[PDB]
């Protein structure tokens, strides 16, 4: 049993007819202080998946070496390692399930929420959950932290259900995902303008875009509020 | 359990133990015998938390009759208690010790006298001419400090023993169901059937 | 001296092969399944004719549906049994059903291996495990300190096996019945046992879906005995 | 730890190591055993090379187990005493959990269990010692005679001997105890059980120990004056 | 692997002999005889040092007799060192009995002990046995004055007056010949000291030589004694009986 | 401080016919008051004609159902591919909950199959792994709201015949399929109304002796 | 000779006499042949009897629902591996949610029989194993030796008179490899291979085992009169 | 919970209830709180439901490679020791047990042991378990007799149950009775309370204060 640290917030994904988008801030919060502004929390392994981490950075950063440490275990006497038995999202994943649900049983968790994103060999969008309790469900919309409670009922709106799936094209699933994560700059007191987003498609493969940044918020009509009810100056 | 008398006389030990079993709400059982035989001339009365009580005085009973058997010879009582100390003393420090407190009643038949030893949970042991654990020698200490002479007869002691179970049976608020009475002397142990 | 784990140049364990000869001296275990039951019969060879015959124990219930029978040196196969009963109780707890005799076979088997320098060396001691399942019904099994199991129709082990093996080989067909099984038993082993066939020095017993694995009584054994006398002067 | 395999088997199917432990057996004191139709007696040599030996102090041959079992050997003597040791062990904790006393067979197949161990363990050579174990079952009157040895094997007997020179005393009474009609008294068993001895035994002074076993945990031990008067009894009758 | 230089010594001959424990025996029989015997009121413990020297510092040396409580002692013979761990071993079993009973150790107790630790050595752990025969001379209020002996295999046994070591076979004999049973120390004293003056190597028989000890309830009133004899009581005791 | 418990919602419910069984579940996983999936599938066939489904905690739920899929492959690796029967499988599963008696399965564990005499068969569960044969069982958060309407509808309880008042008992005639599944849906419909925890779609596993079949249904997403 | 007592002695021209004599128990075991096309392959065993009474010795086990092999010499040994093949495919499956390739099973039986090689105490395994199995790279077959060789091969055979097999499935190479889609065809060039090896004795109702696995195909084990028909 | 069992001329009586409770919801009617241990052992089940079932059908296990061993039926006094220092073993663990273990014997005849997660072992004429105890002893004390028929024995131990079912909110659904010999155990049938209420009330006058 330990207590989260260095923390990141928001987790936000979706699947589209082609594949899945993922999307993450940069910033690693210590409490109230936005401490760090320049931390990758989406962490690609192979080209077909890519793993976005919540939670606490330290256990973070180990989980990224866990995965780092996969992709060198399974190039190991496997001729096929760049082909046929590369590493796949499903495979990622449940490795991590496994090592999420161990640590909570021995009381002694990586306190995190994960979500793995990514394409299969068959051409399969994946997308999938999981936390520091074990805990796993896969969704057409998945999203952790504050992105639960604000991204989702957005993204939901595109894709409802799964035979939405094939009707959403990559440009409308992006447009979402920023809107999204304008939204919970907007919202979430412990997140940051400056974004990473990641896209896996079947096709064109693994997109993965880093320095953006939340654009055309609306401030304007700040100005014409004054005071908490009476005051009129 | 509830209540564990002993007294020494002249020639014998005698120990009074209640018949009650009662499980919170309910007396379960009132003929219960809260007592081992250790050796022929050695028995041993117990009461504390429930199984920890039996469990104890037959892992007790079973070392002696175990000695008994290697030497083909009876421990003397003041060994037995010593032995009996010990196991309660390691017991305390232990991960879950035993809840139990003793009397050991024995004649030891080389120096020809009756020997009571009082031993609690925590391995204190003493030599007395009367004992009693729990709540018992609040009310029969008074007594016995008054009446009890050391040259006592064993039916004087068994009188001086009905005096102390009257004044129990008058002030104490729990139904102990009266007593199962033992005379322990060179003759062995015996029980009195009518009390 | 040498590992007692070695491969002989022929390419077998060394122990293994030395175990088999102690149970060669062993006293005969002649087994035969058939369509009514399985039949165990065994030869108890006391050494002395003060020696309490009845107290030889070398037929032995494993469970209500699985009995075994032995041959060579009989005080290895205690821990065997016990590992057998053990098994056989604790699959019925585990899935509250009765134990494949092939499964406690296997089970007893498993053990067979486990030497080296574990136990200090192989069984010497071979087992007969006739019993009965709903899935493949009455079942013969010989258990070897090699960790091999053969399932058989009949067999015998022990000091007169390779004669009573032969004389099993012309008798044994697939309708045989039970009460023709017990004789046939009977009628092999006074055939290769040394001293005259009786009820005192010889032990029957069967396993039968209905009423499971029973030893037979001096008395039940003594009247086939009988019957096989007078069946075998009639011709 | 020590895991060398002592006992293994040879080309022929021999476990030497407990072969060899049955030549320790055979050096051993002879003890004997034999059961009457209401007892069972035990009889054990004791060598006379040794005097000035203290017979208070001395460990006796035939040991208590519990109460109504005993245990009398033939062998190591220092071998004999970790198996009563174990066996009186196994008596107490008997008693503890399924709290009633052990049959004299479950005793009996208790150290030879421990025996046979010793035949297929790592690190350890097998027990130079056989047993006789006798006694009553709680409440029955049936008498229990049993024999072990390092192999492990056990069974019981009518009548059984072991140790040096067992094979004449065992043909004394195979000849001499009759199955139908076993000794009925305490008396004739005894009798016979010393006629045995003195096949063997050399002087009927201090060279025979006799141990009487009774149903309900009655076991005493004869002394030599009892014993004399036997010895003087079956030689006078002898002398015709 | 390493079974190639493994002895094996916790093994039996074809002929049912333990061959570490009949070779031990065979070294025992090389050391200084040591001489038991026990009378009604106490008992002796004489035993003779091996081959001395005019320069070895006798009366701080002490390789026969040894103390284990203030009721029981032993007489060794063999090597000295394997004595010395089991007598620390003897040592704390009685100061363990002493704790647990709040009674001093009863001497077969102790000799049991003891011997069972020996048997342990021949039959697992492939180390060799202890080199070693005792003479154990103790007293308890159960059997009263009690002499024992215990040699490598194990085995322990009871005597009225016993040797080890060293021409046991001819000290045994002269014991056999003048031990009576109501005799006392003073004269189980004097038979102990002729037996080695006639069975040692030695030319003659010296207080320098020897090393004795007594238990008497010579002490005042009911309790025991132990007395180690320094070298000058050795010294009169040999002019007393008559030897020197 | 660290809790290694959750709650993830949902309700299961098995019935066991006369020569069938279903076992039916929502298909909603929530944690608090939000939803994680609209369609996270809860019963599950795990081989031998035996459906499972292991409800409340979902990681140690999955876990369990995770664990008895290898129980069974194992069993027939170990017993010469011999069929599970339902009586061997709900034994098992007793074992593997008490196995973690001192630190439990947070889960409603209900499995449904055929009997070896090829009747329906229906066993449920507590989380430390006390288990009982039924012929009807709801579990999970609105487990209270459906089981009385069970004891009503499928057991005929407090209902008896007209014109005999109270004296003559409605007659325990038997349900066909069809006639459970209505049953089903109308306690799920019914659930999602009043549990804020329920709702999303409905699957259901149907079990005959021809194998196990699936049937979905929309349930209200509010 | 004087470096045959254990495993973890050398000769002086560099041979382990051990893992040579475990080598041996091979070769008096019963005859299997192995053998794959580009979608299936087969497993043919010829079991062995004791005497007429007896059953016939089961020579084929199941590892996964896509993989198994067949044993020629200690049967326990087989056992013994073959239990630690199915537990490796299980954690595959368990923590990866992965099917075990068939190369990878090979590469943890190979590291399991080299340390019973290279240690005091142990001995090395006394069976040789023939791995068939259909993974993500298509249908595979794999020999393993106890010495620790594990080979990919099209087709093999070990055992007994093993060696006529080997040379008929080399000499057939071009034409069993093309039957793809096929099943029963390739079983009959097993079949027809495994005879090859065959003296005094035929293949018998009880006598012929065969096991198969394919594109669509799980790992199932063929025996009794599942079998008469490739007689 | 009521279980009761109490020793008699014609052997013992075992009478239980079978509801079971998670809080106030009712979790079961149809419980068997009754192990059928082997033909002539039975237990009774209180407290814990798992912790009960667990450890009596593994009690089973026990006593079934006892009589493989010994080749001898187990005593009363055995079996229950097996699970008494078994459960003491568990004892501060947290296992809720109360139980009694039931059976007849040669040597002991009927016998009755009170066995408990707190390590008490009792032999006993007469106990009462569970939260409805005290209910089903009213009863059982003013009514018992040693001279009772089987015929009336059973209804004693049925009626104490129906008894504790009506007062106790733990307790009900139905009532279990057994009867044990010499040559065993003989169930004597499911009685719904809902049913055996009614049917008592009228035949035996009792209850006047409820309203039917
Ligand atoms: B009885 O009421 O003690 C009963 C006996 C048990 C064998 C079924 N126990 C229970 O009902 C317990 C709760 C309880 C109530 C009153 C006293 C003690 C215990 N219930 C459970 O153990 C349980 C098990 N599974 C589901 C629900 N409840
Ligand atoms: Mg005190
Ligand atoms: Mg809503
Ligand atoms: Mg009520």
């Amino acid at each position: 049993t330990q207590q989260p640290i260095v923390t990141g917030t928001s987790v936000i994904s979706m699947k589209y007819d082609n594949g899945v988008i993922i999307a993450a801030d940069n910033l690693g919060s210590y409490g109230s202080l936005l401490r760090f502004n320049g931390v990758e929390r989406l962490i690609p392994v192979g080209d077909n998946t890519v793993v976005g981490i919540s939670g606490d950075i330290s256990d973070m950063q180990h989980i990224e070496r866990l995965l780092k440490d996969l992709v060198t275990e399974n190039a190991y006497d496997n001729p096929l390692a760049d082909a046929e038995e590369a590493l796949e999202p499903s495979y990622i994943f449940e490795y991590l399930a496994t090592v999420m649900y161990q640590r909570r049983s021995k009381m002694n968790p990586l306190w995190n929420a994960i979500i793995v994103a990514g394409v299969q060999s068959n051409g399969d969008q994946f997308l999938r959950y999981v936390n520091l309790l074990g805990v796993t469900y896969s969704s057409p919309t998945l999203a952790t932290g504050f992105g639960a409670h604000m991204a989702n009922p957005l993204l939901r709106k595109v894709v409802d259900r799964e035979s939405d799936i094939p009707k959403t094209t990559v440009q409308v699933a992006e447009e979402a995902i920023v809107n999204a994560m304008r939204v919970l700059y907007y919202r979430d007191a412990r997140s940051s303008r400056n974004f990473s987003l990641a896209i896996i498609d079947k096709n064109t493969g693994l997109t993965f875009k880093k320095n953006l940044q939340v654009e055309n918020m609306k401030w304007d009509f700040a100005k014409d509020i004054k005071g908490y009810g009476t005051q009129k100056i | 359990m509830d209540i564990i008398l002993g007294i020494r006389v002249q020639d014998s030990v005698i120990l009074a133990s209640s018949k009650a079993v009662t499980r919170g709400i309910s007396v379960l059982k009132d003929s219960d015998d809260k007592t081992r035989q250790l050796s022929p001339h050695t028995l041993m009365s117990f009461a504390g938390e429930a199984g920890d009580t039996v469990q104890f005085a037959e892992y007790i009973q079973a070392n002696i009759q175990l000695y008994s058997i290697r030497e083909d010879y009876e421990l003397s009582p003041q060994a037995v208690s010593s032995f009996v100390r010990q196991e309660l003393a390691k017991s305390i420090r232990s991960r879950r010790p035993y809840q139990v407190n003793v009397l050991i009643g024995g004649y030891d038949k080389k120096k020809n006298k009756p020997e009571l030893y009082q031993i609690d949970y925590l391995g204190t042991k003493v030599e007395l001419p009367y004992g009693a654990h729990g709540y018992s020698g609040f009310y029969t200490f008074s007594l016995l400090d008054h009446h009890y002479r050391p040259d006592m007869t064993t039916e004087e002691g068994l009188d001086l023993l009905k005096l102390c179970v009257q004044e129990l049976e008058k002030r104490m608020p729990m139904d102990f169901k009266g007593v199962i009475v033992k005379i322990v002397d060179k003759d062995g142990i015996r029980q009195v059937d009518d009390f | 001296d040498r590992g007692v784990s070695t491969f002989s140049p022929e390419g077998r364990l060394f122990q293994v092969e030395y175990s088999l000869e102690a149970i060669k001296l062993g006293s005969t275990a002649i087994g035969i399944a058939t369509k009514e039951g399985v039949v165990l019969g065994v030869e108890k060879r006391a050494t002395s004719p003060l020696l309490e015959s009845d107290s030889i124990e070398k037929i032995v219930e494993i469970d209500r549906h699985i009995g075994c029978a032995m041959s060579g040196l009989t005080a290895d196969a205690r821990s065997m049994i016990e590992h057998a009963r053990t098994a056989a109780v604790t699959h019925n707890l585990y899935y509250d059903e009765d134990i494949n005799v092939e499964s406690l076979t296997q089970s007893v088997c498993d053990l067979a291996l486990r030497f080296g320098e574990l136990m200090s060396r192989p069984f010497g001691v071979a087992l007969l495990i006739a019993g009965h399942d709903a899935d493949d019904g009455y079942q013969l099994f010989h258990a070897e300190p090699s960790g091999t199991f053969y399932r058989y129709n009949a067999k015998a082990i022990g000091s007169g096996s390779e004669g009573a093996q032969a004389e099993l080989l012309n008798e044994w067909h697939s309708s045989l019945t039970l009460k023709e099984a017990e004789l046939l038993v009977l009628k092999i082993l006074k055939q290769v046992m040394e001293e005259k066939l009786d009820e005192n020095n010889a032990q029957l017993s069967c396993i039968t879906k209905q009423d499971g694995f029973k030893i037979y009584d001096n008395e039940k054994t003594a009247e086939l005995i009988k019957e096989l006398k007078e069946k075998e002067a009639a011709e | 730890g020590y895991d060398r395999a002592l006992s293994i088997f040879s080309p022929d199917g021999h476990i030497f190591q407990v072969e060899y432990a049955l030549e320790a057996v055979k050096r051993g004191t002879c003890a004997v055993g034999v059961k009457g139709k209401n007892c069972v007696v035990l009889g054990c040599e004791r060598r006379s090379t040794l005097k000035l030996q203290d017979t208070r102090i001395t460990p006796s041959k035939v040991s208590k187990i519990d109460s109504h079992v005993v245990l009398s050997f033939s062998g190591l003597n220092a071998d004999s005493r970790i198996l009563i040791e174990k066996a009186r062990v196994e008596a107490q904790s008997h008693r503890l959990t399924l709290e009633d006393p052990v049959t004299v067979e479950y005793l009996t197949r208790y150290v030879a269990g421990v025996q046979q161990r010793y035949t297929q363990s790592g690190g350890v050579r097998p027990f130079g010692v056989s047993t006789l174990i006798a006694g009553f079952d709680p409440r029955d009157d049936e008498p229990k005679l049993y024999q072990t040895e390092p192999s492990g094997i056990y069974s019981s007997w009518s009548a059984q001997t072991i140790g040096r020179n067992s094979k004449t005393v065992r043909e004394f009474l195979e000849k001499n105890y009759d199955r139908k009609e076993p000794p009925a008294t305490v008396e004739e068993c005894v009798k016979l059980t010393v006629r045995s001895l003195l096949e063997v035994v050399q002087t009927g002074a201090k060279n025979i120990e006799i141990t009487v076993v009774k149903p309900d945990s009655d076991i005493v031990a004869l002394s030599s004056e009892e014993i004399n008067q036997y010895v003087t009894q079956i030689e006078q009758e002898k002398q015709e | 692997g390493s079974r190639r230089y493994d002895s094996r010594t916790t093994i039996f001959s074809p002929e049912g002999r333990l061959y570490q424990v009949e070779y031990a025996l065979e070294s025992i029989s090389h050391a200084g005889t040591a001489i038991g015997i026990m009378a009604s009121d106490g008992i002796v413990l004489a035993a003779e040092r091996k081959v001395t020297s005019t320069l070895l510092e006798q009366d701080t040396s002490t390789e026969k007799l040894y103390k284990l409580n203030d009721k029981i002692a032993v007489a060794v013979a063999g090597l000295t060192a394997d004595a010395e761990i089991l007598i620390n071993t003897a040592r704390i079993h009685a100061q363990n009995y002493l704790k647990t009973y709040n009674e001093d150790i009863p001497v077969e107790i102790l000799v049991r002990r003891l011997s069972d630790i020996k048997q342990g050595y021949t039959q697992h752990g492939g180390l060799r046995p202890f080199g070693v025969s005792f003479i154990y001379a103790g007293y308890d209020d159960r059997y009263g004055y009690q002499l024992y002996t215990s040699n490598p295999s194990g085995n322990y046994t009871g005597w009225k007056a016993i040797s080890v070591g060293a021409n046991t076979s001819a000290a045994q004999t002269l014991l056999q010949m003048d031990y009576k049973d109501d005799m006392k120390v003073d004269d189980a004293i004097e038979l102990a000291l002729k037996t080695l003056s006639k069975t040692t190597d030695s030319s003659a028989l010296t207080y320098d030589r020897l090393e004795f000890a007594t238990i008497r309830k010579g002490a005042n009133d009911g309790e025991v004694y132990q007395k180690i004899f320094k070298p000058q009581e050795i010294k009169d005791i040999l002019v007393k009986t008559g030897i020197t | 401080q660290f809790n290694p418990y959750g709650d993830n919602g949902g309700t299961i419910l098995g019935i066991a016919g006369e020569d069938f069984a279903v076992l039916a579940g929502d298909t909603r996983n929530i944690t608090d008051y939000s939803i994680n999936s609209r369609y996270e599938p809860k019963v599950f066939d795990c081989g031998d004609n035996i459906v499972m489904s292991a409800n409340g905690f979902a990681a140690d739920g999955d876990a369990l159902v995770k664990r008895f899929k290898n129980s069974v492959k194992w069993y027939h690796f170990d017993h010469n591919d011999k069929k599970l029967s339902i009586n061997s499988a709900a034994r098992n599963i007793q074992h593997l909950l008490y196995g973690k008696r001192f630190f439990p399965y947070y889960v409603h564990t209900i499995i449904a199959g055929l009997d070896e005499d090829g009747k329906g068969a229906v066993y449920s569960f507590d989380p430390v792994g006390s288990y009982e044969r039924e012929q009807c069982r709801a579990g999970g958060a609105a487990a209270s709201l459906i089981m009385p309407f069970l004891d009503n509808q499928v057991n005929f309880k407090n209902q008896y015949e007209p014109g005999t008042n109270g004296k003559v008992k409605k007659p325990l005639k038997y349900l066909s399929v069809e006639e459970v599944i209505k049953l089903v849906r109308d306690s799920f419909t019914s659930a999602t109304e009043r549990h804020i925890q329920v709702g999303d779609g409905l699957e259901i596993l149907i079990v005959t002796k021809d194998g196990v079949r699936k049937e979905f249904y929309e349930l209200k997403r509010d | 000779n004087n470096y045959d007592g254990d495993t973890v002695t050398f000769s002086p021209t560099g041979r382990l006499f051990q893992v040579e004599y475990a080598l041996e128990a091979i070769k008096q075991g019963s005859v299997t042949v192995g053998l794959r096309s580009n979608t299936h392959a087969v497993l043919v065993a010829l079991k062995r009897n004791a005497d007429e009474l007896s059953s016939y010795q089961k020579k084929i086990i199941k590892c996964d629902e896509h993989m198994g092999l067949s044993l020629a010499g200690l049967a326990p040994d087989a056992r013994v591996l073959s239990n630690y093949l199915r537990q490796q495919c299980n954690y595959s499956s368990l923590v990866f949610n992965r099917k075990l390739a068939v190369e990878r099973a090979g590469h943890l039986l190979c590291d399991k029989a080299q340390k019973n090689t290279q240690s005091y105490g142990g001995r090395p395994y006394g069976v040789g194993l023939l791995i068939i199995g259909y993974d993500k790279s298509g249908a595979h077959l794999l020999e393993f030796q106890p010495s620790g060789n594990v080979t990919e091969l099209y087709g093999t055979a070990i055992g007994a008179r093993s060696q006529g097999a080997k040379t008929y499935l080399e000499r057939t190479l071009d034409t069993f490899i093309k039957i793809d889609g096929n099943p029963d065809e390739l079983i009959k060039a097993g079949v027809e291979a495994i005879s090859q090896s065959l003296r005094d004795e035929s293949l018998t109702v009880d006598n012929l085992s065969i096991a198969i696995v394919g594109k669509d195909t799980p790992f199932t084990i063929y025996d009794g009169e599942a079998v008469a028909k490739y007689i | 919970t009521t279980t009761l069992a109490f020793r008699f001329q014609g052997g013992i009586i075992v009478a239980v209830d079978s509801r079971a409770t998670a809080g106030n919801w009712v979790a079961s009617q149809t419980v068997k709180k009754v192990i059928e241990i082997n033909p002539f052992l039975l237990g009774t089940m209180a407290g814990g439901a798992v912790d009960c079932q667990f450890w009596e059908t593994w009690l089973g296990s026990q006593c079934r490679l006892h009589e493989l061993r010994e080749k001898e039926r187990i005593s009363v006094a055995a079996a229950s020791k097996i699970l008494s220092n078994l459960v003491y073993q568990y004892k501060g663990a947290g296992l809720s047990m109360g139980t009694m273990i039931c059976g007849y014997t040669r040597k002991e005849g009927p016998t009755i042991y009170y066995v408990d997660s707190d390590g008490t072992r009792l032999k006993g004429d007469i106990f009462c378990v569970g939260s409805g105890q005290t209910f089903a002893y009213g009863v059982l004390d003013s009514n018992y007799k040693w001279d009772l028929s089987v015929e009336d024995a059973l209804y004693l131990g049925k009626r104490s149950i129906l008894a504790a079912a009506h007062r106790d909110a733990y307790s009900g659904g139905s009532v279990n009775l057994y009867h044990v010999t010499e040559d065993g155990w003989i169930y004597h049938g499911n009685h719904d309370v809902g049913e055996l209420f009614w049917k008592v009330k009228e035949e035996e006058g009792s209850f006047n204060n409820v309203i039917g």
